[PDB]
This record gives structure tokens, sequence and C-alpha cells, in this order.
RNA sequence: GAAACCAAAGUCUUUGGGUUCCGGGGGGAGUAUGGUUGCAAAGCUGAAACUUAAAGGAAUUGACGGAAGGGCACCACCAGGAGUGGAGCCUGCGGCUUAAUUUGACUCAACACGGGAAACCUCACCCGGCCCGGACACGGACAGGAUUGACAGAUUGAUAGCUCUUUCUCGAUUCCGUGGGUGGUGGUGCAUGGCCGUUCUUAGUUGGUGGAGCGAUUUGUCUGGCGAUAACGAACG
RNA sequence: AUGAACGAGGAAUUCCCAGUAAGUGCGGGUCAUAAGCUUGCGUUGAUUAAGUCCCUGCCCUUUGUACACCGCGUCGCU
């Protein structure tokens, strides 16, 4: 309802970087949705937090 | 291979195997309450995977 | 030679035709002769009368400025959809 | 008076009491240069080249608040009721095959909706076959025939002259091309009308008169918890 | 004849305030043949509430309001 999970297949970086984080063959990605109305009841969580 | 791990509802696990994975659950959320000190809040059969 | 428009940029389109008002570029392998230069374009008429069609000055000399010969293909669009379209011929 | 405002910022096109300094669209710029004062920092005086069609001043509303309140509704909630979602199945949707499994419609505002419970019809879709129902006008052919229809056999699902053989009918009612009209459940409902649905079954919408303002605009279209009350009346809903 | 699933159903969600839901049939439309649909009609018939903005939306009101600045670069020849 809030956003939608698809299964990707990652890339392999060429940048030889040793803080380079690896990359799983296989990766998930999250897209929330921004276009529905029926978000309004989230923020009862999100006010709460300190943090933001 | 492309194939999301199915949820712990849709799991036909046996006797021992629902025990391990309560003592699991519950492991998870006594690590969750006590050292990440953040409660999910939203715990249940469809928000729990079983893979391996 | 080949006829192209006078423009700024690097390609330019070749004219398969002499247009009586805009001025054109005439391309062709030829000796080298160095800028400013009076240039006159003549051709047999019948009889070996020399008839003058065209004129102008020489511009800078290099094998590098491209011409490129174009072709536009036609359809006739027959079925119309919201921005989809169906075409034939 | 541009107004904000001002008993002076009044006695100003009905323009003249005396006098001093100072501004001339915006930047460059209070910059450079020169002079002068200064221990110095600096001060006083102070350009131009070039650059732009605005920069600016007062007041009036509010698109929008990421500003806060109320108020409304079993297409929202409380108290519940009966349910669906779980079973089998009927019918609509997609996905999948199929020659076709026509199509329109996709949140409430599509999905037992298209009066759509379709054996033929319906029916648009697939396969096969038949007819012209080419109106009309021109040119050619045509009476010594332009043609139409047809028994029997071959073929054909078809007592389909549909094509051939077999040759029997028919009297311009035509035939072939040229233009050009019809016929389409063919394409655009993102080209239209009409009708319908929805926002919304909401609770609003517009005018007229009076008063304030040069004007945009304002009051009305109302502060309060009786009382103030430059406002009063209409019309649609 | 055959007798299956189905033991009142998670997450989630719909309609409903009185001759109302719900049960119950009947008639019309469709219809050569026909209703699980639809539109109407009677029959039997209650519990809860006389409220609220808690969820979802919608509606008004007042308060102001007509992209300001500080934190994209090095080298190369003609």
């Amino acid at each position: 309802k809030e956003s939608v999970v698809f299964h990707a297949y990652g890339g392999s970086m060429e940048d030889e970087k040793e803080d380079s984080k690896v990359i799983p063959t296989e990766c998930a990605i999250k897209v929330f949705k921004t276009t529905l109305n029926e978000f309004k009841n989230r923020d009862k969580y999100i006010k709460d937090d300190f943090r933001f | 291979d492309q194939v999301p791990a199915p949820k712990l509802k849709e799991v036909k696990l046996n006797s021992e195997e629902m025990k391990e994975a309560y003592y699991q659950t519950l492991h998870l959320m006594r690590q969750l309450y006590h050292e990440c000190t953040l409660v999910h809040a939203d715990l249940s059969e469809y928000n729990m995977l079983w893979h391996a | 030679p080949l006829f192209s428009q006078h423009t700024a940029a690097d390609k330019h389109k070749l004219q398969r035709f002499l247009t009586a008002d805009m001025a054109l570029v005439a391309t062709v392998y030829a000796p080298i002769t160095f800028p400013p230069a009076s240039v006159l374009l003549f051709k047999q008429k019948s009889n070996g009368m020399h008839s003058l069609i065209a004129t102008g000055h020489l511009m800078s000399v290099d094998p590098d400025r491209m011409v490129i010969k174009r072709v536009v293909l036609s359809g006739h669009p027959f079925k119309i959809f919201t921005k989809m379209a169906v075409v034939r011929y």
C-alpha cells in the first residue's frame, strides 16, 4: 500500500576503492508511494520521534 | 534465483521448525528491545520471512 | 561540384538544385588557390555558347567540410490513437 | 496630498513674504584621477567610459500557509446488527492458450456495467462461399444482341448457372473505364451534439439600491458574550 | 445413483437507525426456450444510539502572506 518492492540484479562496480561497499548479486529496491492519499494516518509514529 | 523468501504465515513448517522459529522471533524481539533500543510495532506473520 | 548551404555549422545539407536566391557553396576537387578569389560559373548552352549561371568568391579550402545528402521518407498515418499512430506506405 | 498621513507637510495652475543649501531614471560610484587637510586610518571636493527599462514610493486584496479553529456525513466513527473475504458453484474482470477465444469501461466516478441471461440471428471476431444493393453524368461496346436466369454431369457443405461441359432462356431492365455517391456495430467520446455519471445530494450563487475611497477595493455578504448596527432589500438553490 | 470440500472463516473490508436491517417468497424486464442478475411488491421482524470528529473524506472561518543573501573547480594546444 505504501511501498513497492522490486527484485533486481546488481552490477559489479569496477572501482577498486578500499571503502567501497560490496554490492549483492540480487537486490531489492523499495520505492515508497508518493501519489497516494492513504498516508494521513502514519503521522503518529513520526511526530513522536525525537530524531526528526 | 530472483525468488523472494516466503513469509512465516505461508511457510508450512513442522512442529520443531515452528518452535525454532518462535524461539528465533523471541530472540530477535529481545535483541531489538535491548540492543537496538527500538520497537518494531508492526511485527506479525507477514513481516517475518523464513530463509535457510 | 556539390551545392550546400552557407551556414556556420559543421554539417552542410546537400542541395540537389541551384536556388535563385539562396547563396550556396560549390564544393569540388580543384587545384588549390589562396583566398580571396573571384569565382564564375558557366555552362555550354548550345554551339559552344558559354552561359553565366552563378558567381561569388572563394571561401577557405579544406577537405574536412563534409556534405550531407538527405532523404526523407513519407508515410500516411491511417490510424490515430492518443499519442499513438499506425502508419502505412 | 500618490497615499500613509500632516494644524502644517495648510494659506500651490485662485501658482510671487525674505533667504541658504541641495535632487534630476537605475547602476558604474561617492569609484578612478587631481587638489587640499591628516602621523596614519581616513576626510572634503569628485568624474567618465561602459551598462539597463525599469529601479523605486504609498496604500488594496489573497493563490498559499509547510497557521490555527470549528462544523458536517452509518457512501465516516462509537454501541452494535447482518455480512464479504475462508468452502462448492453462477456470472463479470484481467493473465494464459486459441484461427477467433470481438469490443467499450479500470479508485470511490470499471468489474451480474454496456437492459450484454450471446446455440442461428444477435455479431462486430475467425474460416469458407454468394450477391451488387456502383445512385448519377460522360466515352466505348450493344439489337445481325447488351444481358439476365437455368435442367443434367464435373466440382461443391449447399435442388450455391458459383466456374466448365451440355445450350436452353431474357429484349436494353445493360456491360466496361472515367469522374462520384451511397453503404459501414470501421477509427478518433483527446474533434462534436445529445444524454448520463461525478465533484455533491453538497449549501451555496448572482444581482439591485444606499454610504466610504481618486482608484484597486470596502460595508452589506454583521463585534460580542440584551447590545452595538451605514446599511437595506431581492432572485436562483 | 454419485455424494466432495465445507466444523462460522487471519490480515483486511462493505451496507444499515424502525414496518429499517435480516429471513421469506411473488410479479415485471430479459423471454422461441428461460433468472443466481435487475426493478418492484407484500410477509415475519429485532438488539444497539439519540452521540462524536477518534479513522476517512468534505466544508467553512479567522491570522498573516504578492525563491532576499551567506556557506561548483586543476591542466592541455591552436
